[PDB]
């Protein structure tokens, strides 16, 4: 029985799975000398 | 009472040295600084592995909490039961360690 | 007169690449003013983008404007990735430079240059 | 009864009403739950020491250990919610309204 | 007066403590880094003067610019100098830090680190020897010894 | 996206937020290049304002043929139902 309150409720997924909706970037700068841009995954 | 005096003296000396370290160079009038990190502005990435080693610490620390009355427990007159349950608690800590091992829970912080 | 192209066969594909590059710079400018915490406005940075595009608007060679789009994408890639500092972004705005004499008379007054 | 028991019960009810009135964070709910557990530890401990009931002295340690294990489980649930939405906000846990 | 004597003794105390515990942040830019490492090596041993080996930049007292400052690293030098707490000092080691040096007429080289940071000691050489750099650090200590902070404060 | 009239009203609202177009001469059939006298990049930032308001990516091969607000509202009417 949809009312005005329950007028935006969509049904759940058929497999009950909702979509989940990155990795670290470190700039080891000059602070010899060298700059490094790391893309780390942990 | 002597312990409360000692804790208060240690806390008072620590707070005194912290106040001195935070307000002795404030008397200097050096300059006002403007000054406009490896990560640029990125959000702190969660790592599951640090949380796993922290929970593994907590669980083995609860097993340690069970193990702590053993020097008093050895004084009992039910020594066969005491020895069986002592070896059983250390064995269950070992089995928790082995299950954490063999299911790759101790990996990349091994 | 028959030369090897770079990306564009003629000026239409070339102007398309120029147009996509202007779109990408226009989208990037507010993020640049935010994360570098520049002291300019988004209108002012977009006017500098428009100035840098309209400076090269007299070019009629497809290979030259291909290389201009290549170098503009290199500038944008060095700006999105934080490879420039604030200094490299603000070198487009010649702020510490005194205004040059533009007419004949003040160039006569200050020195020998034409 | 004893005057300290009033304060330990009142602390349990304060941590109860904190646990029964969320603001945003699931971690604040877990902290209120562990404040409840701490007050239970203190109250059980003061009774068992007060009564000289010797064999129940192992009781609060057990009351610690299990519940701290429970706390560990709760932290893992928070992390899984934090691995879904980025935060631990309880208003992100509303998919089961429909 | 009495206050003049007290600020004289206190300036002597704080200048003794600052010069006798100098902590360097060394920019290992170019060949002068090797000779700084020889000034830290066991023949010369900066640490016997209280000059520690590789303090972190947020707690260092002097910034030793040892090598060529290129244009691509001039804001990095300026940023590290801005992050140093006061009293900070800057020693310019060798000819490229001093005036550009062998790369003075280059398109890519800052002609002396004094265009970017204020410089207290200029140590000349290509590279200046580790004994010459240690001489420059002792001259910096003598410059700190004759500072008159509290005396000028008492006269202002 | 609902009614074509609201889409035309919102196109005109976007183009009167645009500060180089004089709102007096601005009509729905007004040409950007020869009537209002705009640069190509002015039309490009117009189309990106349309992308900001209408919320979909307009490609380049069909944004170059949007030379009046009527062409813009017809293009958005093509990319949706109405
Ligand atoms: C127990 C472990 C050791 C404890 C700490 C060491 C003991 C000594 C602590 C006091 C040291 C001396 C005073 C602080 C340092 C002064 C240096 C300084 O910057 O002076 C200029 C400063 C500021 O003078 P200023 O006006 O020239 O400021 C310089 C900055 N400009 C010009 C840009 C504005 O002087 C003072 O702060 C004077 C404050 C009183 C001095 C001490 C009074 C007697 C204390 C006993
Ligand atoms: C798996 C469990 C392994 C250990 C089992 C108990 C070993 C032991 O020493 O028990 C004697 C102990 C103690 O026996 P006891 O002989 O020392 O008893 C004398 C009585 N007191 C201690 C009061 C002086 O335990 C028991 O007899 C009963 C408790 C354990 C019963 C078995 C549990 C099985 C669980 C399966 C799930
Ligand atoms: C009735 C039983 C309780 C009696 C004591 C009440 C104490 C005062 C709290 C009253 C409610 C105030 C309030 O704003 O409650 C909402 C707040 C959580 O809401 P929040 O997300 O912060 O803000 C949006 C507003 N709904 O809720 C809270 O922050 C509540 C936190 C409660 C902690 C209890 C502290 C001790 C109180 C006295 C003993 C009981
Ligand atoms: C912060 C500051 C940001 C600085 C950004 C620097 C980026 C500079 C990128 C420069 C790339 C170019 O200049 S490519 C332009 C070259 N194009 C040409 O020579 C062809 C002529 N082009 C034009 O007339 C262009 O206006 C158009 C838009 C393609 C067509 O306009 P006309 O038609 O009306
Ligand atoms: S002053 Fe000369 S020797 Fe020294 S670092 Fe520079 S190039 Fe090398």
């Amino acid at each position: 029985y949809p009312t005005k309150e329950t007028a935006h409720w969509k049904p759940p997924p058929w497999n009950d799975v909702d979509p989940p909706k990155s990795n670290l970037t470190l700039n080891f700068g000059p602070q010899g000398v060298l700059r490094l841009v790391m893309e780390l995954s942990g | 009472m002597n312990l409360m005096i000692t804790l208060l003296t240690n806390f008072t000396l620590a707070t005194l040295l912290v106040t001195i370290a935070f307000w002795l160079p404030q008397l200097n009038v050096y300059s006002e600084k403007t000054s406009p990190d490896p990560m640029g502005s990125a959000r702190l990435p969660f790592s599951m592995k640090f949380f796993l080693v922290a929970i593994t610490f907590l669980l083995f620390d609860l097993e340690i909490a069970l193990l702590l009355p053993l020097p008093w427990a050895s004084q009992t007159t039910n020594l066969n039961t005491m020895l069986t349950m002592a070896l059983l608690l250390i064995f269950l800590l070992a089995v928790s360690l082995a299950y954490e091992w063999t299911q790759k829970g101790l990996e990349w912080t091994e | 007169t028959s030369v090897k192209p770079i990306f564009s066969r003629d000026m239409n594909e070339a102007k398309r690449r120029v147009r996509e590059l202007y779109r990408a710079w226009y989208r990037e400018v507010p993020n640049t003013v935010h994360l570098f915490q520049l002291d300019i406005s988004v209108k002012q940075g977009r006017d500098k983008v428009r100035e840098m595009f309209k400076k090269n608007a007299h070019v009629t060679d497809p290979r030259v404007v291909d290389l201009l789009v290549i170098k503009g994408k290199m500038e944008l890639e060095e700006t999105i990735n934080v490879w420039k500092q604030r200094t490299h972004v603000m070198r487009f705005f010649h702020e510490t430079e005194a205004p040059r004499p533009k007419d004949f008379l003040s160039k006569f007054y200050v020195g020998h240059d034409p | 009864m004893s005057l300290v028991y009033m304060n330990i019960m009142m602390a349990f009810t304060v941590s109860l009403t904190g646990l029964l009135m969320y603001r945003s964070h699931l971690m604040s709910s877990l902290l209120c739950l562990e404040g409840m557990m701490l007050s239970l530890f203190i109250l059980a401990t003061l009774m068992i020491l007060n009564s000289h009931f010797t064999l129940a002295s192992m009781m609060p340690i057990i009351l610690l250990v299990f519940a701290a294990c429970e706390a560990a489980l709760g932290l893992s649930l928070l992390v899984m919610v934090s691995n879904t939405y980025g935060t631990d906000y309880v208003q992100n846990l509303n998919l089961l309204q429909c | 007066s009495r206050g003049e004597y007290v600020v004289a003794k206190l300036d002597d105390l704080i200048n003794w403590a600052r010069r006798s515990s100098l902590w360097p942040m060394t920019f290992g830019l170019a060949c002068c880094a090797v000779e700084m490492m020889h000034m830290a090596a066991p023949r010369y041993d900066m640490d016997r003067f209280g000059v520690v080996f590789r303090a972190s930049p947020r707690q260092s007292d002097v910034m030793i610019v040892a090598g060529t400052l290129t244009n691509k690293m001039a804001p990095a030098l300026r940023k590290v100098y801005d992050q140093m707490p006061e009293p900070r000092y800057v020693v310019s080691m060798g000819s490229c830090a001093n005036g550009g040096g062998y790369y003075h007429y280059s398109y890519s080289v800052v002609r002396g680190c004094d265009r970017i940071v204020p410089v207290d000691i200029y140590v000349p050489g290509c590279p200046p020897t580790a004994e010459a750099l240690l001489y420059g650090i002792l001259q910096l200590q003598k410059k700190i010894k004759r500072e008159k902070r509290l005396r000028i404060w008492y006269r202002r | 996206p609902l009614t074509l009239e609201g889409i035309k009203d919102r196109v005109l609202y976007v183009l009167k937020l645009y500060d180089k177009i004089d709102p007096e001469k601005l009509s729905v059939n007004s040409h950007f290049m020869k009537d209002l006298g705009l640069d190509s990049l002015d039309q490009v930032e117009i189309i990106m304002a349309m992308e900001d308001e209408f919320g979909f990516e307009i490609p380049d091969i069909d944004a170059e043929k949007l030379m009046c607000p009527q062409e813009i509202v017809d293009y958005i009417a093509d990319k949706k139902d109405v």
